[PDB]
C-alpha cells in the first residue's frame, strides 16, 4: 500500500520538480541579467 | 537461506543453532552445528532461526518470527556487546551487567531529551522522558516501575531515573555540566538515596547492596510542567535479621561504617568498641567489597549535612544506634533455686542505661523482674533467662523502628517546606526482589508475594484491559486467553472471603492463648489440605513446615515463632522509663506508647490497608515498566546463564505480550481529536457542515489509503496500529515547520530589536557615567576638597523639616497598623472567650457522657453474671428432670 | 502574583478538605443505604420467626387440648 | 483589588456551599447510626423470636411423644 502510494507519488512528484527546476532557471537568467545591468551601472559609474 | 537450519535445546547454552537432515512422522534428525552432531527431536521440540539482518535487532516487535531461542540469542550477543537496553513494544528489558560503563552522561541526556524512540537508540532516559513528556500532554498522573529478582539491578534503573527527573523536570532560576547547581529539592532528592541506603541496605546472598525494604518516590508538578514537590513512601523493612545474622550475611551497612569510621573522641563519646565485642554480632565483622567502610562514614554524615541536619541530631542518632548495639551484651545468667533472670555483667545495663539517661536499679529490674499491670493489679512477672532475652531483643527492635521511622519523617519534613498545590505527578516504584536462602520465615514472605502480585496486576493490565476496552468500542475483534493467572495463590494467603487464607489462620491462632506455632500450622493442613498451591510438610510434621506454590518455582516455608511476629509484645516497665528519658531525642521516638503489647494489630491487616492503598494509585495512574534480568547468582560480569534467562523471560510473560502487542491496536484515540490533529491532511475533503466526526475521519483514513486492517473504528475510539499517529503528526508539523520558521525569523526579529533599544538606553546611560566618573577621577586629588569637606556639612541642608515631615508621616502608618492590630486582637479575643465556652461545655457533657458509660458497663458486667448463674442452675434443672425422668 | 499564589494555595487545601468531608458523605450514604436493606431482611426475618412461633403455640395448644 | 474581591467572594460561595455538603454528612452519619441502632434492635427481635420458637418446636416434640 504504502510503495502504491509513493508510486503515485513519484509521478506527480517529478512533473512539480521539473516545473521548480524550471523556475530556478528562469531566476537564474534573471539574476544574470541583473548582474549585466549593475556591471554597466558601475561601468558608467567609474566613467563618470 | 537455508530453509533447513534451526534451534536445538542445549543444556549449556538453552537453545544453539543446528541442521535438519531428514524428518519422520512427528520428529525430525539434526546435526549440531558446533560439533556435527547427530540427534532426533520432535517436531515441537526446535525453533525457526533468526535471519541475519535481525541479530541483534531493536524491539521484540519487529521481529519475522516469534520465538524464544531467537529472542535469547539476541540477548546474549547484545550482553556480550555491552548494549544491556532491548525494547518489548510498549516497555523495556534490561540485564545486570555488574560493571560500570560510561552509557551516561549530560551529552546523552541533552541529546535524549524530546525525541522520539523512533529516531533514537534505547536508553531509560527515552523512557523518563517519554513518561514526562505524556504527563505533561495529557495532564494525567504517570509512574515508572522496575522489577526483578534481589540481584536483578533495579536500584541502578531508579538511581537513573531520579537522577534524570532532578534535571530535565527543573524550574529554571534565571541564573554545563554533571557539577551544574540544581535547585534546593532536587539537592535533597539526590541526597535522600545514599542516606535510605545507608540505614536501610545490607549484604546477602543474591546482593551485596541489597535493599531490606520497599520504596516509592513520587515527584509534583506545576501547570507549567516543572517541579514543584515531592515525597518519598516506604514499607515494613526485613528488621529481624540485624541481630540474628546468618553465615556471610551482613547488619545494616551503617553499623560497620560506625564502628570503623569513628574517631577516638566520638568512640568515647558513644561508649563504642571495635567488632567482635558484641553479643548481637554472629559472625563476627563480615567483610564487602568495593566499599571503603571509613570513606562511606564520611561521606554519608555529610549526606545528612547537605540534607540540612544539626551535629545534635546527627550524634543522638549515634547514641541510639550505639545503645542497640551495646545492648546486646547484657548477659544474663539463670538462678537454678528459683528458675528467675539475673545480671552477672550489671556493667553493660549500666553503660547503656546511662546512654539512654534512665535509672540503673529501675532498668536492672524491669528487665529481670518486673512488675506489670494486669487489669486491677499491678503484679510481679516470673521471668526466666529466655524471657530477658526476648525482652532485650524487643527492646532493640523498637529502638531501631523508632529512629528509622524519625529518619524518614525527618528526610520527607525537608520536602515538606513546599506548598499543597499541584497539577499532576510522576511515580518511581521501587519493591525489594524476588528472594531465598536457607530459612524462610514470615519476614521474606510478604516481600515474595507483593512480587508475584505486582506480576498478577500486570496480567490484568496487558492483557485483560484490552479485550475490555475492545468489547466496550463494540470492534471487530476476537476473544484470547493463554492462562496467565495466580489468583489461587493469592486466595490461599488472603481473606477476602472464607475459607480462611493463610494470614487469617496466622492472627486467628496468634490471638488464642492456648495455641502455638504448630496449632497454626496444623489448621493450615487441615483446611487447605488438597488446594491447587498448596502443599503439606515433607514428612517433618515436627519441625511444622509447609509449602507454598509460586511462578517463581514453589516455597517451603518454616513457621517458628511466627506469633510474636504478629503479636508484638514489648516490656511496659522498659517503655515507661524511657519515654521519660532524660534526653530529649529518645523521649521524642518514645514519646507513643499506645503500641505496648504485656500479652494488638494484625501484622496481615496491617500490611493489607498499605498494599490496597498503593494498589489503587497503581490503579489510577499509568505505569511503564522496565524490567530486569539476572544473568548469574556468582554476582559476575559478563557470565550468562541461559536458563535463567530463559526462565525469567517466560514467567514476565514478554513473549505472550508482544505478541498481542503486534496482533491488536497498541494506539487509540477519540473521533473528534483524530480529526482536530489532522484535519490538514484532507481539509479539501472533510465538509463544514456538522456532523459525526467519524465520516470525516473515515474520508481521511480514505484520503490517506490505509489498509483496513492497520485499524478499527468504535463509537468513541479509534484504534490503530504501532506509531502511525506519531509518524502522521511529524509530516504535519514538517508541512507547518516552513512558515513556522518565517515567523520564528520576524519574533527573534521583534527581541533583538527590543534587546538592541535596551542596549541604546544603557549605552547613553554609561556614556554620561563616563563623563562623570572620569570628571572626579581627575580632579580628586586637589587639596581644597578637604576644606569643601569640612565646611559643607555646617552650612548646607536644613534637614529638620524634611526629618519632622517622616517622622509624622511614619507615625500616621504606625497609628493605622495599631489600629489593625487591635482591630484583629478584638477579633481573636471574641473566638477566644466563644472556643472556651465550648469547650468548658463540651468537657462538662464528655465527664457526665463517661459517667454514664461506666455506670452502664459496670451493670452490663453485674447482669451478665446473672445470666451465667441462672445458666448454670438451669443446666443442674436440666440434669434434675432428666434424672426423675429416668426414675418414673 | 503571589496574592494569586496565597489565595489559591488557601482555596485549594480548603477545597480538598472539604472534598474528603463529601466523600465521606458518600460513605455514610452508602452504609445508610446498606443498613435500610438489612432493617428490611431483619424486618422480614421477625415477620417469619414471630408467625412460626404463633403457629408452634397454635399446634401446641391443640396437641394439649387432643391428649 | 479587584483580583483579591473575586478570590475572596469565590472562596466564600465555595465554603459556604460545601458546609452545607457538612451538614449534609452529619445528616447522613445520623442516619446511619439511627438505623444501625435499628439493625441491633431487630436483631435481638429476632434472637428472642428465634429462641422462642426453637423452645415451642421443643415442647411440641416432647409432649408428641409423651402423648
Ligand atoms: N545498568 C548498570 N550499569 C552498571 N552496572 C550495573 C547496572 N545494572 C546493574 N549493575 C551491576 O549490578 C550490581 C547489582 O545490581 P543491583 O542494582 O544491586 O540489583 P538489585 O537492585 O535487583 O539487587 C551493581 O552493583 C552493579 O555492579
Ligand atoms: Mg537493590
Amino acid at each position: 500500500s504504502n510503495l502504491e502510494k509513493k508510486q503515485k507519488k513519484f509521478d506527480q512528484m517529478l512533473a512539480e520538480e521539473k516545473n521548480i527546476s524550471s523556475k530556478y532557471a528562469d531566476e537564474r537568467d534573471r539574476a544574470e541579467a541583473e548582474a549585466r545591468e549593475k556591471e554597466t551601472k558601475a561601468l558608467s559609474l567609474a566613467r563618470a | 537461506s537455508a530453509k533447513k537450519l534451526v534451534w536445538v535445546p542445549s543444556e549449556k547454552h538453552g537453545f544453539e543453532a543446528a541442521s535438519i537432515k531428514e524428518e519422520k512422522g512427528d520428529e525430525v534428525t539434526v546435526e549440531l552445528q558446533e560439533n556435527g552432531k547427530k540427534v532426533t527431536l520432535s517436531k515441537d521440540d526446535i525453533q525457526k532461526m533468526n535471519p541475519p539482518k535481525f541479530s541483534k535487532v531493536e524491539d521484540m516487535a519487529e521481529l519475522t518470527c516469534l520465538n524464544e531461542a531467537s529472542v535469547l540469542h539476541n540477548l546474549r550477543e547484545r550482553y556480550f556487546s555491552g548494549l544491556i537496553y532491548t525494547y518489548s513494544g510498549l516497555f523495556c528489558v534490561v540485564v545486570n551487567p555488574y560493571k560500570q560503563l560510561p552509557i551516561y552522561s549530560e551529552k546523552i541526556i541533552d541529546m535524549y531529551k524530546g525525541k522520539k524512540r523512533h529516531e533514537m537508540p534505547p536508553h531509560i532516559y527515552a523512557i523518563a522522558d517519554t513518561a514526562y513528556r505524556s504527563m505533561l500532554q495529557d495532564r494525567e498522573d504517570q509512574s515508572i516501575l522496575c522489577t526483578g529478582e534481589s540481584g536483578a539491578g533495579k536500584t541502578e534503573n531508579t538511581k537513573k531515573v531520579i537522577q534524570y527527573l532532578a534535571v530535565v523536570a527543573s524550574s529554571h532560576k534565571g541564573k554545563q555540566g554533571p557539577s551544574f547547581s540544581y535547585g534546593e529539592l532536587e539537592k535533597q532528592l539526590l541526597q535522600a538515596n545514599p542516606i535510605l541506603e545507608a540505614f536501610g541496605n545490607a549484604k546477602t546472598v543474591k546482593n551485596d547492596n541489597s535493599s531490606r525494604f520497599g520504596k516509592f518516590i513520587r515527584i509534583n508538578f506545576d501547570v507549567t510542567g516543572y517541579i514543584v514537590g515531592a515525597n518519598i513512601e516506604t514499607y515494613l523493612l526485613e528488621k529481624s535479621r540485624a541481630i540474628r545474622q546468618a553465615k556471610d550475611e551482613r547488619t545494616f551497612h551503617i553499623f560497620y561504617y560506625l564502628i570503623a569510621g569513628a574517631s577516638e573522641q566520638m568512640r568515647n563519646d558513644l561508649l563504642l568498641e571495635g567488632f567482635n565485642n558484641y553479643t548481637f554480632l554472629s559472625n563476627g565483622h563480615v567483610p564487602i567489597p568495593a566499599q571503603q567502610d571509613d570513606e562511606m562514614f564520611q561521606e554519608t554524615l555529610e549526606a545528612m549535612r547537605i540534607m540540612g541536619f544539626t551535629e545534635e541530631e546527627q550524634t543522638s542518632i549515634l547514641r541510639v544506634v550505639s545503645s542497640v548495639l551495646q545492648l546486646g551484651n547484657i548477659v544474663f545468667k539463670k538462678e537454678r533455686n528459683t528458675d528467675q533472670a539475673s545480671m552477672p555483667d550489671n556493667t553493660a545495663a549500666q553503660k547503656v542505661c546511662h546512654l539512654m539517661g534512665i535509672n540503673v536499679t529501675d532498668f536492672t529490674r524491669s528487665i529481670l523482674t518486673p512488675r506489670i499491670k494486669v487489669g486491677r493489679d499491678v503484679v510481679q512477672k516470673a521471668q526466666t533467662k529466655e524471657q530477658a532475652d526476648f525482652a532485650i531483643e524487643a527492646l532493640a527492635k523498637a529502638k531501631f523502628e523508632r529512629l528509622f521511622r524519625w529518619i524518614l519523617t525527618r528526610v520527607n519534613k525537608a520536602l515538606d517546606k513546599t506548598k499543597r498545590q499541584g497539577a499532576s505527578f510522576l511515580g518511581i516504584l521501587d519493591i525489594a526482589g524476588f528472594e531465598i536462602f536457607e530459612i524462610n520465615s514470615f519476614e521474606q514472605l510478604c516481600i515474595n508475594y507483593t512480587n508475584e502480585k505486582l506480576q498478577q496486576l500486570f496480567n490484568h493490565t496487558m492483557f485483560i484491559l484490552e479485550q475490555e476496552e475492545y468489547q466496550r468500542e463494540g470492534i471487530e475483534w476476537n476473544f484470547i486467553d493463554f492462562g496467565l493467572d495466580l489468583q489461587p495463590c493469592i486466595e490461599l494467603i488472603e481473606r477476602p472471603t472464607n475459607p480462611p487464607g493463610v494470614l487469617a489462620l496466622l492472627d486467628e491462632e496468634c490471638w488464642f492463648p492456648k495455641a502455638t506455632d504448630t496449632s497454626f500450622v496444623e489448621k493450615l493442613i487441615q483446611e487447605q489440605g488438597n488446594h491447587p498451591k498448596f502443599q503439606k510438610s515433607k514428612q517433618l510434621k515436627d519441625k511444622t513446615e509447609f509449602c507454598i506454590l509460586h511462578y517463581a518455582g514453589k516455597v517451603s516455608y518454616n513457621a517458628s515463632a511466627w506469633l510474636t511476629k504478629n503479636m508484638d509484645p514489648l516490656n511496659d516497665n522498659v517503655t515507661s522509663l524511657l519515654n521519660q528519658s532524660s534526653d530529649k531525642f529518645v523521649a521524642d521516638l518514645w514519646k507513643d506508647v499506645d503500641r505496648i503489647v504485656g500479652l494488638f494489630r494484625t501484622v496481615g491487616q496491617l500490611y493489607k490497608e498499605q498494599l490496597t492503598k498503593l494498589m489503587t494509585t497503581l490503579r489510577n495512574t499509568n505505569p511503564n515498566f522496565v524490567r530486569c534480568i539476572i544473568p548469574n547468582h556468582e554476582k559476575r560480569a559478563g557470565k550468562l546463564d541461559a536458563h535463567l534467562v530463559l526462565e525469567q523471560l517466560r514467567c514476565n510473560g514478554v513473549l505472550e505480550g508482544i505478541r498481542i502487542c503486534r496482533q491488536g491496536f497498541p494506539n487509540r484515540i477519540v473521533f473528534q481529536e483524530f480529526r482536530q490533529r489532522y484535519e490538514i491532511l484532507a481539509a479539501n475533503a472533510i465538509p463544514k457542515g456538522f456532523m459525526d466526526g467519524k465520516q470525516a475521519c473515515i474520508l481521511m483514513i480514505k484520503a490517506l489509503e490505509l489498509d483496513p486492517n492497520l485499524y478499527r473504528i468504535g463509537q468513541s475510539k479509534i484504534f490503530f496500529r504501532t506509531g502511525v499517529l506519531a509518524h502522521l503528526e511529524e509530516e504535519r508539523d514538517l508541512k507547518i515547520t516552513d512558515v513556522i520558521i518565517a515567523f520564528q525569523a520576524q519574533c527573534r526579529g521583534y527581541l533583538a530589536r527590543k534587546a538592541f533599544a535596551k542596549r541604546q538606553q544603557q549605552l547613553t546611560a554609561m556614556k554620561v557615567i563616563q563623563r562623570n566618573c572620569a570628571a572626579y577621577l581627575k580632579l580628586r586629588n586637589w587639596q581644597w576638597w578637604r576644606l569643601f569637606t569640612k565646611v559643607k556639612p555646617l552650612l548646607q541642608v536644613t534637614r529638620q523639616e524634611e526629618e519632622m515631615q517622616a517622622k509624622d508621616e511614619e507615625l500616621q502608618r504606625t497609628k493605622e497598623r495599631q489600629q489593625k492590630a487591635e482591630a484583629e486582637l478584638k477579633e481573636l479575643e471574641q473566638k477566644h472567650t466563644q472556643l472556651c465556652e465550648e469547650k468548658n461545655l463540651l468537657q462538662e457533657k464528655l465527664q457526665a457522657e463517661t459517667e454514664l458509660y461506666a455506670e452502664a458497663e459496670e451493670m452490663r458486667v453485674r447482669l451478665a453474671a446473672k445470666k451465667q448463674e441462672l445458666e448454670e442452675i438451669l443446666h443442674e434443672m436440666e440434669a434434675r428432670i432428666e434424672e426423675e425422668e429416668e426414675r418414673s | 502574583e503571589e496574592k494569586r499564589r496565597q489565595l489559591l494555595k488557601q482555596l485549594h487545601e480548603h477545597e480538598t478538605e472539604l472534598e474528603d468531608e463529601r466523600k465521606q458523605r458518600a460513605l455514610a450514604a452508602a452504609a445508610k443505604k446498606k443498613l435500610e436493606v438489612d432493617v428490611k431482611d431483619l424486618e422480614s426475618q421477625v415477620d417469619s420467626v414471630n408467625k412460626a412461633r404463633e403457629e408452634a403455640i397454635k399446634q401446641l395448644r391443640k396437641l394439649q387440648a387432643q391428649m
